[PDB]
Order: C-alpha cells, then structure tokens, then sequence
C-alpha cells in the first residue's frame, strides 16, 4: 500500500521532536511553589506537546484532506493516548524514569512522593519497558501514534467509514514495513499491536488524574491542555 | 472549542 | 490457512470445554428471572407509564447471573485456577463486565439491532428505561454492531474473551510476568486462527480491529462502573457487580 | 474486603 508513505509519517515524526535535547531533574515535589514541582510539569508539559500535537497530526498522510471537525474530532477525543505514547517511547533512553517536553527527566521516586506513583509504573511497565524490549522504531510509533488518530468509532463522526478508510492503510503499510525491515520476527507486526488495549486504559486512568487536579488541585492548568478536558 | 480550531486552519 | 499447532490446539478445546458448559447457551435462561411481559411480545416497548422497577430487578438479576457464569467459566481453567487468588481477583474485575459484551454480541441481531435471548428481545430504549444514560447505550450499542459485523466463528470469539481476561496491566495483578506471556501466549494462538479463514467473508485486518475492540472495551468497563453508581441504588441490587467495579 | 468474589473463588 503505496498511498501511505512510511517516510512521511517517520518525517512528521522527525519534524514534532525537539533539536535541542537538554535535561534537567525535578525535585520531589512537596511543594506547588517551586520550578520542579512534578504534577505541575507535566502540565506545562502537555500544553506544550498538545500545540505541536496538532502539526503532527497535519504532517500525517490525509489528515489535513479531511472535513474540518473530522479533524477536531478525531484530535479532541485522542491527543490523550497521543501524547502519552509519545513520551513513553521518548523514555526508553532511560531507566526508572520519564524524560519530559520541557527538558525535564521525572524519577519514579518524584513520582511516589508527588502521591500518582501507581500510574507511573503502569506506563513503565506498559509502554516503554515493553517498548524497549521489542525495539520499536520512531517509524513504528508513527504508524501507531496515526492509528490512534484514526479511530473511526469517534461519537459524532460525519463519516466513520471514511476514517476507517485511512486506518486499514496504514494497517497495511505498517504491516509491510514490519514483514519487510524485520523478517526473522513475522508476528512482529502484531506484538505492536497488543500495546494498544493498554494504551487506553493508561489514557483513561491518565484523565482521571488531569480531571482531579482541575476539580481539586490548587495545580495551575493552562489553555490548550484546559480545553481538552471536558467529560463530567 | 477556541484554542483548537484556530490552530487547524493557520 | 495456517497451522495451529498441537497446543494452540487443545487450548481451544479447554475454552469452550467451559464455555459450552456456563456461558454461551445461558441466554435462553434469562426467562426464569422474571422477565417483564414486553420482553416476551416484543411487538412494543414498556407502556409509557407503567411502573419501571420489574424490570430493573430483571436487569440486576441477569447482570449478577452473567459475571456469575463469566466466574464459573474461569474456574474450569487449570491456568486460572493456578494463578494466586490475588490475581484472580484483579482479572475477574479487570475482565469481568468486557467478557460478557463479548458472549453477549452473540445474540445481538445486526437487522433488528435488538439482543435475542431465546424468547426474549431486549432493545436500545429497555437500557434507557432502566436508566442508563443516553451516550452509553448509544456508544455500547456501536461496539456490538461492528462486532457482530466482523462475522466471528465460535473459536475466533472464545479466545477474544481469553484476550480480554489475561491481561498483565490490570491494577493488582502480582505475577504479570506470568499473566503477560498468558496474554503473548493467548494473542498468538488466534493470529494463528484468522490466518487459517477457510471462507474468507470476513476482514484482512481483522486482529488489528479487534485489538482496537478490546480497546473500546476498556473504555467500555470504565464508563459502566461510571453508570451503576450515577443511577441510583441500583449498585446496590447486584452486589456482586459492585466488587467487579470496585 | 472482595467478600462476595473471595466467597466465590473458593471451589466447585
Ligand atoms: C506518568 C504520570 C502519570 C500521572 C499524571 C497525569 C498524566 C496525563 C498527562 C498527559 C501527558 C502529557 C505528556 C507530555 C510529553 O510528551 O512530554
């Protein structure tokens, strides 16, 4: 399936990452006050990632030929489990830790101690261990991070076959470059796959948590991020 | 939905 | 059409070895819970004032009877049963409510768009009568239309339920080394299965859907639970429920 | 704690 090019999503891939990859460690956040407080980073970190969320998605083969709010739909309910497989294969160049947008790696001691430590190593031990121990490039995450984006089941979708159209797509090419770039694994295709149930649940449990600090949380949110959220 | 849709077009 | 070697090929006569015996056939029981008349003459929903509640202590009754033969199902595994009952726990509660949709899907008749459980025929507005919000039932109801579509032979939907059950990323889960090969084990031996489709009237990608259907599922335990507690009491008529969602 | 689930597992 030559209509998907692999080498324009790895390229919209290789556009949203940084060119400057500098990291500074976070305190043990005990305190909404200081320049390292860990849920507050991520935050900060969301908003940001959620702007170039949306290149990202332009750079991605089709997504700009669709219906206006084909578009906002598929990003408005998606750029949760988005970003999140983002930073999960971001942090593979580490151990025990989560490499941040705004150059910041969080230890999973910060975590704990900032009381969503439960969460954390779910996503280490969900997402990027076993990410890392299958060896999955940044073309890969692509095809991923794009089917994510092409979930035709959306509520309120002006063409769910349409959407589902694209997806089968990039089934196919992701398909290819696997059998192809990784022959001795066939059923390599596959074990990417199985990532994805555990995808949503880490994105569901991840709102809750962003629902609480806006309900609760003395924890300053800002725009982009801000508007995302909005689900009783 | 502000933020979102203006970003989409620019 | 590949191979499905000699183990592939005895996991799938132990599924159904417990499946056949509790779930799948348990539809046409649903009549011994009292079920309201409408039910039965399905010719026209719930008078529209008529009292609402024999209903509802119906629709508690099948739900906690459901899990009940979702639990009997799990019993008859020699794998499950070996895993610590901690685990088996936090399985039951993981999977659980997913498990049923996906026996559930099997009566789901994609013309009428109604669940027929032998006699009976339970439709979109009973859900709502019952209270269940609006986008639920809404949301819920889209799973199973393209479930159903994808044409699932008995096979291709028992091992589904595995897949949903054996999941390493549950919350409590304590042997996830051994639940997480379960799970590469189980995902596996259906690739294995869709590969060999003798008649092909079905999808290419079909793992990949439903890979993205045991997604919606997720979706789908987390925004029931979110349900049996927004609408009153009715928690509280299937205590057995209540600790699947706890 | 799981009362009812415990109950269950239990045996046949
Ligand atoms: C690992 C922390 C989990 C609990 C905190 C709330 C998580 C929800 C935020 C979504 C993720 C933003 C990621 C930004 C990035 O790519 O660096």
């Amino acid at each position: 399936n030559e209509d998907m090019p692999v080498e324009r999503i790895l390229e919209a891939e290789l556009a949203v990452e940084p060119k400057t990859e500098t990291y500074v460690e976070a305190n043990m956040g005990l305190n909404p006050s200081s320049p390292n407080d860990p849920v507050t980073n991520i935050c900060q970190a969301a908003d940001k990632q959620l702007f170039t969320l949306v290149e990202w998605a332009k750079r991605i083969p089709h997504f700009s030929e669709l219906p206006l709010d084909d578009q906002v739909i598929l990003l408005r309910a998606g750029w949760n489990e988005l970003l999140i497989a983002s930073f999960s294969h971001r942090s593979i160049a580490v151990k025990d830790g989560i490499l941040l947008a705004t150059g910041l790696h969080v230890h999973r001691n910060s975590a704990h101690s900032a009381g969503v430590g439960a969460i954390f190593d779910r996503v280490l031990t969900e997402l990027v261990s076993k990410m890392r121990d299958m060896q999955m490039d940044k073309t890969e995450l692509g095809c991923l991070r794009a089917i994510v984006l092409f979930n035709p089941d959306s509520k309120g979708l002006s063409n769910p076959a349409e959407v589902e159209a694209l997806r089968e797509k990039v089934y196919a090419s992701l398909e290819a470059y696997c059998k192809h770039k990784y022959p001795e694994q066939p059923g390599r295709f596959a074990k990417l796959l199985l990532r994805l149930p555990a995808l949503r649940s880490i994105g569901l449990k991840c709102l809750e948590h962003l629902f609480f600090f806006k309900l609760i949380g003395d924890t300053p949110i800002d725009t982009f991020l801000m508007e995302m959220l909005e689900a009783p | 939905h502000k933020i979102l849709h203006r970003l989409l077009q620019e | 059409p590949v191979q499905l070697s000699k183990e592939q090929e005895e996991l799938i006569r132990t599924l159904l070895g417990a499946h056949t015996r509790h779930m799948g056939t348990m539809f046409e029981q649903f009549v011994q819970f009292r079920p309201p008349a409408h039910l039965f003459i399905h010719h026209q929903p719930l008078p529209t004032l008529a009292p609402v509640l024999p209903l509802v202590t119906h629709f508690a009754d099948i739900n906690t009877f459901m899990v009940l033969q979702v639990i009997k199902f799990t019993k008859d595994l020699p794998v499950f049963r070996s895993l610590p009952i901690e685990d088996q726990i936090s399985l039951l509660k993981g999977a659980a409510v997913e498990i049923c949709h996906i026996v559930l899907n099997t009566t789901f008749c994609l013309q009428t768009q109604n669940f027929l459980c032998g006699p009976l025929r339970y439709t979109i507005e009973d859900g709502a009568r019952v209270g269940f919000q609006v986008e639920f039932l809404e949301l819920l109801f889209h799973f199973h239309g393209t479930l159903r579509k994808l044409q699932l032979q008995e096979p291709e939907y028992v091992l589904l339920a595995a897949m949903a059950l054996f999941s390493p990323d549950r919350p409590g889960v304590t042997q996830r080394d051994e639940i997480d090969q379960l799970q590469e084990e189980m995902a596996l031996t259906l690739q294995s299965y869709i590969k060999g489709q003798q008649r092909r009237p079905r999808d290419r990608f079909l793992y990949a859907k439903l890979l993205g259907l045991l997604a919606e599922l997720r979706s789908i335990n987390e925004a029931y639970g979110y349900q049996i507690q927004h609408i009153q009491g009715l928690s509280a008529m299937m205590p057995l429920l209540q600790e699947i969602c706890s």
